[PDB]
């Protein structure tokens, strides 16, 4: 089979930069060589076939280049909707496909829009308090967030989750949820929230008391 | 009308509704370099000396692919304008002078084929002759026809009689050449 | 209108066996084509498994496969199929059927997890969180993975983010959807979260408004 | 590693049993080995040619009504017409290096036999030659004969071979030798083949 290596394995560029992804194959294969695109939760999109040839409706940004066993898509001007992995593509039967290249969006630097949801009245019914922190539409990644409870810092007892980079505004979103029995969690009052981030002068943080 | 000293197809590409049917080849002043097999997908190389270099046949099999969605297109725009079966000419010699006992090679040429969908058969004394006989792929024509030669090894012989069956769409019946020595 | 649309997927344990379905329409497999099984492990690259051209009934398989595999076709039915055996939790993947990989006007069906697992299918239990404000809703425990969170009946778009699933010490997955909601609003307008975890049946709708 | 004939590529389409045929030929024309190359790319539906490419033209021609949405579409499209202005130089001046080496260095010398035929006519059968440039000459008694010869035309065998036969009415008078003079670019001197009265 023909085996196919993406250069780099991922990269982050600004909106307006161009972008430079190469594919190197083990054997020639002419302008044989295609390119696709995959958004998160969606199957991949043909950009380019025949190495250079957009596909029928692709912004004209989207470009490829080479033959043989060196290949080129450039995006000679990046947008935020193309956050996405790249895919070089060989074979319409003996399928090969390189590894991917994620394309990560660099963007200003913005801050969390902190909230802190109190456990739900039906599930402490059921005998565990999930207290839930969400941080919205932050950049970068990079988040602190600490858990207080009357006062006391908390640890090991949290989980985070981190959605996808947006599509629109290049921002990621956290959610941490910290989990307490109903018995612990009814021994206490005070529940803090404190988020640190490069976008904030100084730790927001988010508290609510019991009632 | 072009003028030049040698003529290459590097792409006869073929693709008919009816089966449906392809064909992958190269030739090269007017002569069969290869075809790919697109069954098996391998290529076949019909002069000793090019087996030294690769087609992929993948190549063909893109090729084939893009050229049936182009077909469906056509079948769209042309309100589905058909092929007009053609009337083949098929013409029997030898491929050496005969001398009885000397082995010689039977060459059939079935000309002005139009679709190219034939059947070449061998026929003596009125059974088909199996063993020994082999053909070219459909050679391209400048009018977009085809012709296709097909052989049969033999060991001539006085009170051996043969013929050339050839049976296409454009024919009332099939259409037999005869040759003897 | 074209599309392949896959089926087959949930769990399955270790050393049993699947046989996945892609059923064509818009098209029919007598038009000879090359119908593909790329699988794609989570947060892993496409990965291709075999192909079979209609026509001819030609077969390639990745050299891995080694007759753990078997692709087949139906063109009386105009469907695709994948039998696999001796399953192993390298084999957990979305199942992703495709047409003539590489030419322009061609089409990828949207996929189907398969899940190789020992663990039992179990069904959701969905909580609300109570409140420039944000609401929530908390999907708790549930097996595999799958589940589609779309809010209102797919009206809300904006600020809509469900956060990827995280694998709990149980053995069940727990996730949270949170959507950024106007001020003005709580008392004038009816939110409700719509949840479908698909593999065990449980459309659960929770509207949430604040105590 | 391996050298390999690189193909023109056949452009996706925008947007008695009965038969529907399509054709795509990659032509590559040759004159004065690579001093003159051109390319002609023909799309033919059914025995029409509907689009041409013609490298001398350097953009796609609707040579048909049917070929007028593919021309618009693909002359719409610079990464289209950048590649079809390359496959000259891409599939016709790299493929003919590699015929260099191999079919025009073919070489396969005549088969001369003189035989009557069965009013007075000498055949001379010049069989399984290659390449195609052959001439023959009649010769009665080292005297050329012209008005009294006739030739079939090349005969092409399909294997890589070719076929002709001169043939010349003669009158024979006793002590007689004709003779048939084969030249041919696979030989080091003529091949010539008597024939007795
Ligand atoms: C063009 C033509 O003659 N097609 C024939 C087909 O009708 C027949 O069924 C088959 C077996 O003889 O051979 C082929």
């Amino acid at each position: 089979d023909i085996q196919m290596t993406q250069s780099p394995s991922s990269l982050s560029a600004s909106v307006g930069d161009r972008v430079t992804i190469t594919c190197q194959t083990t054997q020639e294969i002419s302008s044989y060589l295609n390119w696709y695109q995959q958004k998160p939760g969606q199957p991949p999109k043909l950009l380019i076939y025949y190495a250079s040839t957009k596909a029928e409706g692709i912004p004209a940004r989207f470009s490829g280049s080479g033959s043989g066993t060196d290949f080129t898509l450039t995006i000679s001007s990046l947008e935020p909707e193309d956050f996405a992995v790249y895919y070089c593509h060989y074979g319409i039967s003996k399928v090969s496909f390189g590894q991917g290249t994620k394309v990560e969006i660099k963007r200003t630097v913005a801050a969390p829009s902190v909230f802190i949801f109190p456990p739900s009245d039906e599930q402490l019914k059921s005998g565990t308090a999930k207290v839930v922190c969400l941080l919205n539409n932050f950049y970068p990644r990079e988040a602190k967030v600490q858990w207080k409870v009357d006062n006391a810092l908390q640890s090991g007892n949290s989980k985070e989750s981190v959605t996808e980079q947006d599509s629109k505004d290049s921002t990621y979103s956290l959610s941490s949820t910290l989990t307490l029995s109903k018995a612990d969690y009814e021994k206490h009052k005070v529940y803090a929230c404190e988020v640190t981030h490069q976008g904030l002068s100084s730790p927001v943080t988010k508290s609510f008391n019991r009632g | 009308d072009i003028v030049a000293d040698h003529v290459a197809s590097y792409g006869v590409n073929l693709y008919q509704s009816y089966g449906p049917s392809g064909q992958y080849t190269h030739e090269f002043d007017g002569d069969e370099q290869f075809y790919v097999d697109l069954g098996r997908k391998e290529t076949v190389w019909s002069l000793p000396v090019l087996r030294q270099f690769r087609f992929d046949p993948q190549f063909a099999l893109t090729n084939i692919a893009v050229l049936k969605h182009n077909l469906n297109s056509l079948i769209k725009r042309s309100n589905s304008t058909a092929a007009t079966n053609e009337v083949p000419e098929v013409t029997v010699f030898s491929k050496s002078p005969v001398t009885l006992g000397q082995p010689n090679i039977l060459i059939c040429l079935v000309d002005n084929i139009f679709p190219p969908v034939v059947n070449i058969t061998w026929l003596s004394n009125g059974h088909s002759v199996t063993e020994g006989v082999s053909e070219t792929s459909f050679l391209s024509k400048s009018d977009h026809s085809f012709f296709k030669i097909s052989y049969l090894t033999l060991l001539p012989s006085a009170e051996e009689s043969y013929d050339c069956k050839v049976e296409h769409w454009g024919l009332d019946k099939p259409l037999l050449k005869h040759w003897e020595p | 209108q074209v599309q392949l649309v896959e089926s087959g997927g949930g769990v399955v344990q270790p050393g049993r066996s699947l046989r996945l379905s892609c059923a064509a329409s818009g098209f029919t497999f007598s038009e000879w084509y090359f119908m593909s099984w790329v699988r794609q492990a989570p947060g892993k690259g496409l990965e291709w498994v075999a192909s079979i051209d209609t026509g001819s009934g030609s077969i390639d398989y990745a050299g891995w496969v080694e007759g753990r595999f078997t692709i087949s076709r139906d063109n009386s039915k105009n469907t695709l199929y994948l039998q696999m055996n001796s399953l192993r939790a390298e084999d957990t993947a979305v199942y992703y059927c495709a047409r003539d990989i590489g030419i322009d006007y061609n089409f990828w069906g949207e996929g189907t997890l398969v899940t190789v697992s020992s663990a039992s299918t179990k069904g959701p239990s969905v909580f609300p969180l109570a409140p420039t404000a944000a609401l929530g809703c908390l999907v708790e425990d549930y097996f595999p993975e799958p589940v589609t969170v779309s809010w209102n009946s797919g009206a809300l778009t904006s600020g809509v983010h469900t956060f990827p699933a995280v694998l709990e010490s149980s053995g069940l997955y727990s996730l949270s959807s949170v959507v950024t909601v106007p001020s003005s609003s709580l008392g004038t307008k009816t939110y409700i979260c719509n949840v479908n975890h698909k593999p065990s049946n449980t459309k659960v709708d929770k509207r949430v408004e604040p105590k | 590693e391996p050298e390999q004939p690189i193909p023109e590529q056949p452009q996706p389409y925008p947007q008695s049993p009965e038969d529907f045929v399509y054709q795509f030929k990659g032509m590559c024309y040759f004159t004065n080995g690579t001093e003159r190359v051109r390319l002609v790319s023909r799309s033919i539906y059914n025995r029409e040619e509907i689009v041409r490419f013609d490298s001398d033209v350097g953009e796609f021609r609707a040579v048909t009504l049917l070929g007028l949405p593919a021309a618009e579409y693909w002359n719409s499209q610079k990464d289209i017409l950048e590649r079809k202005r390359a496959a000259v130089d891409r599939v016709c001046r790299h493929n003919y290096q590699l015929e260099l080496r191999t079919t025009l260095q073919r070489r396969v010398e005549p088969t001369v036999t003189i035989s009557p035929s069965r009013h007075n006519l000498l055949v001379c059968s010049v069989t399984d030659f290659y390449p195609a440039q052959i001439k023959v000459r009649w010769f009665r008694n080292d005297q050329e004969e012209t008005a009294g010869v006739v030739s079939t035309p090349l005969i092409r065998n399909g294997d890589w071979t070719f076929q002709i036969l001169v043939m010349l009415e003669m009158t024979p008078q006793r002590g007689d030798v004709y003779t048939c003079h084969v030249e041919h670019p696979s030989l080091q001197s003529p091949i010539t083949v008597e024939w007795r009265a």
